[PDB]
């Protein structure tokens, strides 16, 4: 019977005119809300009686009805990640297992960044202060990018790689504006990295520091992090730097008090280069009989990325051979292929 | 694709484009303030000749005033063949 | 606008059409830059075309003007396009 | 109390009364829109997003002088009639300012400036301290002062102490992002700051290392890059032409002051000009003691040993010296720090500032 | 089902809220929370298949399979291909490239991952087009028995939030659907010149669309049964979010010298 009744009841139901999607730009104290509605232009509306507007917040997408012009439901927020580009980017996967070679790296990363996060209270009980800022500089590509990605996954935060010129726009302030707003993000979404994009290549990335919006945009940041040791003398939010090149750099910047810390990123040397590949090769079916001290030594001037390059080329060879299960004759073949690349120019 | 379509429809026929710099430029120093519209004509242009779109009996003739923004593949026969200079 | 202006010029005619400055829209580039600046390219370009497009009548005069001279281009010449050169 | 209760029983009729005659235009939907401009037979027309414009007489909630040509407004559905005023949306435009409300410093914390600060406190200080003082007295005190030495050594800090003392609003605002890379874009965003600047007053405006947007050049205008030369000639303006008692003080910074054009220094407005003096023995000490007050140590640190050795830093170095001496600490996991820590944190700092080339000496 | 009935404006179904309850996306840019019919569900219905609404009334009343295509803003889909890979020579270096890039994932999906380590699912040709490495692309495409689909990248460059950001749900979709397939992109530059140089223009009428290439491009290539080739004249202009290990693996050279 109530199957009966129920569809009765859609057949009613479906004789609406529909409901317009619309975004919250705020909440007021009036019991109304602003909204732009996206089909149409910008309306006040006020919401309906079975909630109140501190039941609702800012930046949230809603259902409106086109009727009655009450918010029906509240769908989810709009996401993180947004402007001409940024990504955040949330649980980093990597870890100081998922790179090898890190043997130097690992205390000095530590006290830098790991103790004044986890524990503010020594460092205040101390009275060292927390650092504003840490510069990383080294050979391109190597795994500078995954280490701050893996610091980020152990402190518990969001890795926020944030693209210089993407925060150069041409318009009035708007790029100014974009500029405020990342610090908004960050402080609420305290603690966070901040990875400053685009003063380093990973080979896969463009623009690695200019003339233009990519220096200038690198004094601002430190202007932020002076601000928050003054007025409310909280901080939880560091900024980390990565470079290749000197001239980026001027020595206010490296001065203590905008950049403190001025750690060397891992030079490759032959047993570092096989603890990297051991832990890639534990992931996936090679044969017991290589000798990673064999591949290791065949490889010199080679970064971490080129020993990824050289197992996924490796495992193209087999694939097209048909089987599965990778050799020692593969993997000399394929690291010779690698080393003429690092040949040219 | 409008202009094309019609020219083989009625062949032969020429289709005289006026300054192939506003329509198939390739920037200077990478701007896209109206020049993505500047990568739809010139898209649209290499799409029907690279495609199976059939061009023999109907004609194309492009003039610019000076060669510096026609791209290597334009200059690849079967796009433009022949380019005749003043004197 | 210029091929508008042109049209209600025959339209009037006698008329001058009296052309303030022509160094404004004169400059037009002659490197890859003219990409950019492709609005006073084609506008100073489309005045001469429609010029030379017709001959042996004076419906429409138009006299160009300038506050100094820094402009003059090989394309101006001819003589259904800016014959007369006053100083 | 008693004066609550006489107002509540007439009020109340005439309260509701009023709400409901509202409520009835206010009614939904309602488009929102923007108010061009007020004409002068007091009507005044409307942009509508959707395309009606109109000249409309204004229903209150607010009057015509509560309003002004670019104010955002509410629109009636169909005569499009100013009900009332609202606020602006779908992302107002606000350029990068770093809002600090009595930042957190003093001059006892940076103390051995002393005769800076005496500078700063006469010409900015004591204006912001005496309000309706300005407004009577109204002769100019200094409208500005530019400090010129080096950023969180002193020039940072001596604008920080002076914005605590006085409660104003401290508004930091990088030079360099209004180097847009665009035109009509850089003076526009540099008028902003100050539209905002005099709206919010009181406050403190400083200019963080203004050279980026500069350089003097030997003409006022060039042939090289416009962008830069079009926010200077701004920024030149916007002191020349607009002048303050006390509402609005402007603390500019810089490096090198001779980068600047002697036309954008324009006394009568910046009349202090303060430079950076070096440290003394004397004055290492006192610096020094301000730190370690924060800190906890063993008791085995002499302050005197550490000073005479120390030569020629200035309190950047000091500071940097309290933590690399505290961080070797940190390393042996103790609170404490010996007197071992400190001598070879002094040693190290001390030599990387103090670089030789042989250009001393003489 | 019957009360509704023609005729009737297309929509795509953007995600279900709940039971009986969808936000749907018009493709005159407006999207709407409307009903759906009771005789369609959750698993009758995915986020991104195309969808018949009511004109007036704006609730889901039949499931249309999605083979709309736009034909003024020109998305070309391709039966036969008619080159083949000896219409052009000497090309030897990135022909066994191209072979293994895009050939080998859609035939032997399964040997990658009994390997245990990454396909690759995005391939960059980068150099001129129309030299020979267009022929490339049509060849393989004919000789494994993919659909063509001609993406014109440039031709999103649509100048609103109508048309443009819902041509690239049914592109990435439909080639899935008529799997095995190569989506060939002419051009991704026009809808990813962005900031690099602080000396780029208008940049935000194509940001809506290079969201959704994201969104498409990761969406697919996890079953490796449709292949996705970019092409651009230069490559100094596209962004590091095509570029990316985990998408891009394969980078092709038109090789020189």
């Amino acid at each position: 019977n109530d199957k009966v009744r129920f569809i009765k009841d859609e057949l009613r139901l479906l004789q609406e005119p529909g409901s317009y999607v619309g975004e919250v730009i705020k909440i007021v104290s009036d019991k109304k809300v602003l909204v732009k509605v996206q089909p149409e232009g910008k309306y006040i509306v006020d919401v309906a009686k079975d909630i109140n507007v501190k039941d609702l917040k800012a930046s949230q997408r809603v259902c409106l009805r086109s009727d009655s012009y009450m918010l029906h439901k509240v769908l989810e927020n709009k996401a993180d990640p947004l402007v001409s580009l940024m990504m955040v980017e949330k649980v980093p996967d990597s870890t100081y297992d998922m790179v090898g070679g890190l043997t130097k790296q690992i205390k000095e990363i530590k006290e830098v960044i790991e103790l004044p996060v986890k524990h503010p209270e020594l460092f205040e009980s101390l009275g060292i202060a927390q650092p504003k800022g840490v510069i990383l500089y080294g050979p391109p590509g190597t795994g500078k990018t995954l280490l701050a990605r893996a610091v980020a996954h152990h402190t518990d935060c969001k890795f926020i790689r944030v693209s210089g010129a993407e925060l150069v726009q041409k318009y009035i302030g708007e790029g100014s504006r974009m500029v405020r707003e990342l610090f908004v993000m960050a402080r609420e979404h305290a603690p966070s990295i901040i990875f400053m994009d685009e003063i380093d290549s990973i080979g896969s990335t463009r623009v690695e520091g200019s003339g233009g919006g990519d220096s200038e945009v690198q004094r601002t940041m430190l202007e932020l992090l002076n601000q928050l040791d003054g007025f409310e003398t909280s901080k939880n939010i560091k900024i980390i730097m990565a470079t290749n090149r000197l001239d980026i750099l001027d020595p206010a910047l490296l001065r203590p008090g905008r950049i403190d810390r001025k750690i060397e990123f891992p030079p490759p040397s032959v047993a570092a280069r096989a603890e990297i590949l051991r832990i890639h090769s534990r992931k996936m079916n090679l044969t017991r009989g290589i000798n990673l001290r064999k591949v290791a030594e065949k490889m010199n001037g080679c970064s971490g990325a080129d020993v990824k390059g050289v197992c996924t080329e490796a495992g193209m060879y087999a694939l097209r051979e048909r089987r599965i299960h990778v050799t020692q004759e593969d993997f000399e073949l394929a690291v010779g292929k690698v080393m003429n690349k690092n040949q040219e120019t | 694709r409008e202009m094309f379509a019609y020219a083989k429809e009625h062949e032969p026929c020429i289709i005289f484009m006026d300054e192939v710099d506003a329509i198939g430029g390739r920037r200077f120093s990478e701007g896209t303030s109206a020049d993505r519209e500047i990568q739809r004509t010139l898209m649209e242009l290499l799409t029907q000749m690279d495609g199976f779109d059939n061009l023999g009996q109907t004609k194309i003739i492009m003039a610019t005033n000076r060669p510096d923004t026609l791209d290597p593949a334009l200059l690849r026969p079967g796009r433009l063949d022949r380019k005749v200079e003043i004197p | 606008l210029v091929r508008d202006a042109f049209a209600l010029a025959k339209e009037k005619a006698p008329t001058i059409i009296f052309i303030d400055e022509l160094d404004a829209i004169g400059t037009k580039r002659f490197d890859s830059e003219k990409s950019g600046d492709r609005e006073v390219q084609r506008t100073m370009l489309e005045l001469l075309n429609q010029l030379d497009g017709f001959s042996s009548d004076d419906r429409v005069k138009v006299l160009a003007a300038t506050n100094r001279v820094d402009v003059l281009d090989p394309a101006l010449l001819r003589s259904g396009r800016l014959d007369r050169k006053i100083e | 109390f008693v004066s609550n209760s006489e107002i509540l029983k007439p009020f109340e009729k005439k309260q509701e009364e009023e709400k409901k005659q509202l409520e009835e235009i206010r009614g939904n939907p309602l488009s929102i829109g923007t108010l061009e401009e007020i004409i002068d037979d007091d009507h005044a027309i409307v942009t509508s997003p959707t395309m009606p414009d109109y000249y409309v007489s204004i229903l209150s909630f607010v009057d015509k002088e509560l309003l002004e040509p670019g104010c955002s407004v509410l629109l009636h559905h169909k005569t499009m009639s100013i009900v009332g005023v609202l606020q602006d949306d779908a992302d107002p435009m606000v350029s990068v300012m770093k809002m600090d409300k009595s930042p957190t410093e003093s001059y006892s914390d940076i103390g051995g400036l002393e005769s800076q600060i005496q500078e700063i406190k006469e010409s900015v200080e004591l204006p912001l301290t005496h309000p309706e003082l300005y407004e009577e007295m109204g002769i100019k005190p200094p409208k500005g002062v530019i400090l010129y030495g080096a950023p969180g050594t002193g020039k940072t800090l001596l604008a920080k102490a002076v914005a605590n003392q006085t409660s104003a609003t401290f508004l930091r605002i990088v030079g360099s992002e209004l180097i847009q890379k665009y035109l009509g874009d850089g003076p526009r965003l540099c008028r902003q700051i100050f539209k905002v600047a005099g709206e919010n007053a009181p406050s403190i405006v400083f200019i963080d290392e203004i050279d980026a947007i500069g350089t003097k050049r030997y003409d006022s205008n060039s042939g090289g890059e416009r962008e830069i030369q079009r926010t200077m000639l701004e920024l030149l303006n916007q002191l020349d032409g607009f002048d303050d008692r006390g509402d609005v003080k402007v603390i500019m910074a810089t490096n090198k002051i001779e980068t600047l054009d002697p036309a954008l220094i324009r006394p009568g407005r910046i009349d202090r000009k303060i430079l950076f003096e070096n440290p003394d023995l004397s004055t290492k000490k006192k610096i020094l003691g301000i730190h370690t007050s924060k800190m906890n140590l063993s008791e085995d640190v002499n302050l005197e040993t550490l000073v005479t050795t120390k030569d020629d830093l200035s309190g950047a170095d000091i500071q940097a010296m309290c933590t690399e001496a505290g961080l070797l600490a940190l390393r042996e996991r103790r609170m404490q720090v010996t007197a071992e820590d400190f001598k070879q944190a002094k040693e190290r700092v001390m030599k990387n500032k103090v670089e030789e080339n042989l250009e001393g000496l003489y | 089902k019957r009360i509704q009935s023609v005729p009737l404006v297309i929509g795509q179904f953007l995600e279900p809220i709940d039971q009986n309850t969808g936000i749907v996306s018009s493709t005159t840019g407006m999207s709407y929370v409307v009903r759906i019919l009771s005789t369609l569900d959750r698993e009758l219905l995915k986020p991104s298949m195309s969808v018949a609404l009511h004109r007036h009334s704006n609730a889901l009343v039949d499931i249309l399979p999605p083979d709309s295509d736009s034909s003024i803003s020109v998305m070309g889909e391709n039966e036969k291909p008619d080159v083949t890979y000896a219409d052009v020579g000497g090309l030897d270096m990135q022909k066994q490239e191209i072979r293994e890039a895009v050939e080998l994932p859609l035939v032997q999906a399964d040997l990658y991952e009994q390997i245990g380590i990454d396909p690759p699912r995005g391939v960059l040709l980068y150099g001129p087009p129309g030299t020979g490495k267009t022929m490339l692309v049509k060849a393989v495409a004919n000789s494994t028995k993919a659909a063509f689909i001609r993406v014109n990248g440039s031709e999103f460059v649509h100048k609103y939030l109508g048309e443009g950001p819902r041509m690239v749900r049914d592109v990435f979709r439909l080639a899935r659907e008529n799997a095995p397939s190569i989506i060939f992109i002419d051009e991704v530059d026009s809808i990813a010149t962005k900031r690099f140089d602080a000396q780029t223009g208008s940049d935000r009428e194509v940001q809506r669309i290079l969201i959704e290439l994201l969104t498409q491009m990761d969406g697919f290539d996890q079953s490796t049964n449709v292949k996705v080739i970019m092409a651009t004249n230069r490559a100094d202009t596209l962004d590091p979010a095509l570029l990316r290990p985990g998408r891009l693996d394969r980078k092709i050279e038109f090789p020189s010298l």
